[PDB]
């Protein structure tokens, strides 16, 4: 669950 | 320092009395922790994931040692799988991409 | 070239013969594109981040340009919010964090 984190702070 | 990225680029971060690895990550807008409590007032807020949104707690103008380098600025609390430094803190310590 | 990080790091690609926008990640594994018909056989998988889990295909061997930068390696099609370049092919355009 921790590969991708890409992280959109709007 | 200069970190190379065969692994995932974790450090270790303080905050008051508290030690945490953090993950230096070009990809977030923000700066978000797993569960510590943090002094002062906290707005919610909304974040956006690769699967979806999740609920955190925004806490602002919060210290933050970065592998020797003071930082200070928003930090946000929720369920993240990992404890994530985002572009908010690293500009402030002067990390780039570099090829 | 050394990008810096106030604004979000992001970058033109080519792949399969066509330009697009990309993130470079260092908080992802993986490489992950919006959906796209790429040639080859690919693998269902399953990804995830903050949010949760996703579906989407995996395909081997794939060339990638980055900033004239030639990568060879895997990348994953699916609904991913933004392109996204991850350590997978970071790593062969020999790019490091640095500050």
């Amino acid at each position: 669950i921790r590969k991708i984190l890409f992280l959109d702070g709007i | 320092p200069q970190i190379t990225l065969w692994k995932r680029p974790l450090v270790t971060i303080r905050i008051g009395g508290q030690l945490k690895e953090a993950l230096l990550n070009t990809g977030a807008d923000d700066t978000v922790l797993e569960e510590m409590n943090l002094p002062g007032k906290w707005k919610p807020k909304m974040i956006g994931g690769i699967g979806g949104f999740i609920k955190v707690r925004q806490y602002d103008q919060i210290p933050v040692e970065i592998c020797g380098h003071k930082a200070i600025g928003t930090v946000l609390v929720g369920p993240t799988p990992v404890n994530i430094i985002g572009r908010n803190l690293l500009t402030q310590i002067g990390c780039t991409l570099n090829f």
